[PDB]
């Protein structure tokens, strides 16, 4: 049940009915923008990596303090890897319609690892808004409509 | 039960990786299978009763199942007959929105046909039951809707 | 244990004792008017017809909206079927003692059949009711006594 | 168990039919029985421990089987022999008030033989306890009572 | 393990285990006394008879109500029986060291056998009240202080 | 398992009689065996992993058997021997505090010697074993207690 025509059919079967109109009304929803939500995914998959540095260069400098920017390049490695699997994680959002791709892999437990870590939770704020921005500047209009949602809420769980 | 898109994201976060473009091509023409097939569980979520009884009234009725010492008398095998063929419409109808056939296999067809043959269902009335269900949503729904529940009732038939 | 007298000694078997003073008083008022149940059944049997299709014609009176009342005579003779089969249910739980040959085989997932079928309630109401005051104006005062509680039984199931 | 009712009742239904005028004659006769099954079953419900004791007190005491060596010694054995015998009037009474001995050979004449044979009860002396229950019923009951109350009391017997 | 010695040889067994304090303390007040015992089974079996009627004699006059006070010595007979059976079942709990000779011979369906015999029970407990009495002048002060608790036992089933 | 004093109560009560002077004789030398059966168990009971550490360290330790090859070679088999051992002084206790073999018999020496020839333990070595606990066992009770104790492990040494 992650994405959200399965969590419509569990609603549904869990009460012993047909599906009523307010599932009928979200899977219309989710249906009618599906070729935004594929495009979306496929140009997210598709230069990653392209917002991953142009979301680390405008994060260092909002935010020159990170572990980051301590010289090493292997925490900087894992911070571009973080970057990147948390644009993957949107994106398998994008795809299931509902944000438990994001809940279930990326922010159950993320507060205990990350101060077990010793990343600070400021310092993913502004990545996460940083790299939001970059991704507004290069999905669309309204693909980062879809996506939106998805960056807030990861940017919200900080 | 895993549905279509399911099935897809779970592989990809188990690799780490996105959806490739196999797995999201495959993806891609079941969202535009899509408002289609809620058109078609729409169809069918308000009408379930009337296409029940229209499945009964042309396969079952007027004829010996339904008299005494057939399975479908008295009225208590009657209601028994049709809330499982209200079973059978509605788990094929999320089969059908899911695109996926695994909620018809650990939710109705798990020892059904075991069921059937203890208790003396006529299990050849069953598939031309189902038969008759196919012919009355080729009625009521559109032209692919009907194939795709065709497809998800003849799932049922072959585990029958 | 579908007869009084089966019934009876189930009770008094799970209870691990004799036959208790109330379950006797239960068999000597089924027993002493044993002779008007027998003769009640083969009233109820000997003119079933005349009973259908004097109640179906009252009821048509009082209710000309009927699927029996479409033309074609198939949903009629369906409808007279049944009227002849109640009468057979009622018979049966005169002869048992209880009306348990009425809930096992006619009023269990009745509704449910009905309201698929399309046969309304409130027509089956008044269709017992004309069935009921026939089948008064032909058995007697006394074996109608016996024949009443399982006519009204049949009448408030609908 | 099935009573007489039943067994009249239940193929009517699978016919689908009403009483014809065989089964409803043969219960016609049991509903004539009747009162005098119900009397005699009164009787029995309230002099139960009466009936057991006389029926003890002529068949088994005073000799050498509640002596020590014998089976109704010590006195848990007496005490298992006095319910046995209990049940055996509970179901007779019951089997006679039903007019039926279906109820004696899904509750008692089922692996009893065996049993007895097993744990070493001697069925000789069970039999001569139900003779002599059926005379402390000759004397206590009425006479065509007595004579069912034999009826399913041989039934037990001959089942033994 | 119907003695004192098999019980704990029982208990010892199932627990996989040797012999605890609590068992060794048990079966040395057992054998402590175990020449008392041998001596007040000897003297309950030497002079049963002479316990019996001089018991019989009090209970009589005690209780004159009894079906042994009927006329006919065939009843009395049975009781005199059943007050030496009695007598002979607090010997073997003399020997055993527990009364599980009285459990399991004589107070095991004692009720049901009574009550259907038609001896009354409060006929019973002044029964063995004055056999306990006239066996605690036959016996000893010291044998008397085995014999009591198995007399007691005896007595408070009743 | 039947002790001295069950296997005496026991016929007497088949019989209904009382203890007769012979079998209450044999009773009575029972019960002057007693306080120092009693005291055997005692000192066995508290001192029974010294009794077998004894037993093992004068007849199988120091040699080939607890040697690559041996039947008491790894530990596995080692710690076998060792529970064997205690289940020989458990059981010859419980014998000897009922002053009677049959506890020996059918929990101890019933399959065992076709166990111990199947799986290839040396029934010699056992018995040599067996030999050398009673030579501790003398050394550590009193002087008839530990002839008692001898006659119920010649029992288990003859039944094996
Ligand atoms: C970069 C945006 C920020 C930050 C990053 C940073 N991360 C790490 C070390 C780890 N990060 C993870 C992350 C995840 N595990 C998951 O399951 C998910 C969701 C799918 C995530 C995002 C893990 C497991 C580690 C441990 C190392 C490893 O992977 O083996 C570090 C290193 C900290 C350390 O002590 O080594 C850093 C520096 N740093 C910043 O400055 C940015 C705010
Ligand atoms: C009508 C199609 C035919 C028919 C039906 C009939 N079925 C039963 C009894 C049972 N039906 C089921 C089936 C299901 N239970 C579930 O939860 C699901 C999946 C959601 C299914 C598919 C089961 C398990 C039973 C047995 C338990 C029960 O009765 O509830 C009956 C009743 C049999 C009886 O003796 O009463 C009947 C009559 N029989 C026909 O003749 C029609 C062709
Ligand atoms: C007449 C009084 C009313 C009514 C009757 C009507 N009935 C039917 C169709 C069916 N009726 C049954 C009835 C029963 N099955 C049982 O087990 C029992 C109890 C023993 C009963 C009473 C059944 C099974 C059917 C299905 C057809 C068949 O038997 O094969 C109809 C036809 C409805 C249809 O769609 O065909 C009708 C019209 N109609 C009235 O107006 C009266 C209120
Ligand atoms: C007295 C008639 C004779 C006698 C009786 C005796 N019976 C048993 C033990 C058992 N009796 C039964 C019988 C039934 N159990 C049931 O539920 C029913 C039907 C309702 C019956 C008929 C059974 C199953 C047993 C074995 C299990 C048990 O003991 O409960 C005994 C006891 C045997 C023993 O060793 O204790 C006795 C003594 N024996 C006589 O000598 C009398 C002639
Ligand atoms: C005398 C103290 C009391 C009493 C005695 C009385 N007893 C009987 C008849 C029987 N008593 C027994 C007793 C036992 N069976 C056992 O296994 C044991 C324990 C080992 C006992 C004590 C039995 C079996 C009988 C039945 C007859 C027989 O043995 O064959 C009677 C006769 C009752 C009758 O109806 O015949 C009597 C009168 N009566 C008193 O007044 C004293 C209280
Ligand atoms: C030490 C004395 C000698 C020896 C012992 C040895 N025994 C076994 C394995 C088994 N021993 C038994 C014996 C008993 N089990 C019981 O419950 C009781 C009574 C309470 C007894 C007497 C059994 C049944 C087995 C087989 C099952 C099991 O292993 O548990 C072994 C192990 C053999 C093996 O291959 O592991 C050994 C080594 N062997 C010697 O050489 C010593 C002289
Ligand atoms: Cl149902
Ligand atoms: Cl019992
Ligand atoms: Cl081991």
């Amino acid at each position: 049940s992650m994405s959200i025509v399965a969590q419509v059919i569990a609603q549904s079967d869990a009460a012993d009915r047909f599906l009523s109109s307010a599932e009928i009304a979200k899977l219309e929803d989710f249906f009618s923008k599906g070729q935004v939500r594929i495009r979306a995914a496929q140009k997210l998959a598709e230069n990653e990596q392209k917002i991953v540095q142009e979301g680390s260069k405008r994060f260092w400098a909002k935010c020159p303090n990170t572990p980051s920017n301590k010289g090493n390049p292997q925490k900087t490695a894992l911070c571009q890897r973080d970057q990147g699997w948390y644009i993957r994680l949107v994106s398998y959002c994008i795809l299931a319609g509902n944000d438990k791709p994001l809940e279930d892999i990326g922010l159950n437990g993320m507060r205990e690892m990350y101060i077990s870590l010793g990343v600070p939770l400021p310092n993913l704020r502004v990545a996460m808004s940083c790299l939001k921005e970059v991704a507004a500047g290069i999905l669309s209009s309204e693909e980062m409509a879809l996506a939106a949602p998805y960056f807030d809420r990861l940017i919200r769980a900080f | 039960m895993k549905d279509t898109i399911t099935s897809l994201i779970n592989p990809a976060d188990e690799k780490g990786s996105y959806l490739d473009a196999a797995a999201l091509e495959q993806l891609n023409r079941y969202f535009q299978s899509g408002n289609m097939r809620v058109k078609a569980a729409k169809t069918i979520s308000s009408s379930a009763s009337s296409i029940i009884s229209k499945t009964v009234a042309k396969s079952l009725l007027y004829g010996d199942i339904t008299l005494p010492g057939g399975n479908m008398y008295p009225t208590r095998r009657y209601a028994a007959c049709l809330r499982d063929l209200t079973y059978f419409l509605r788990y094929a109808t999320y089969a059908m929105l899911a695109a996926d056939p695994s909620i018809l296999d650990e939710r109705v067809l798990q020892g059904l046909k075991e069921t059937y043959i203890t208790l003396g269902v006529p299990i050849d009335r069953v598939i031309q039951a189902l038969n008759a269900m196919k012919e009355v949503l080729t009625e009521s729904l559109d032209t692919e809707a009907s194939q795709e529940m065709a497809v998800y009732l003849d799932h049922i038939i072959a585990g029958l």
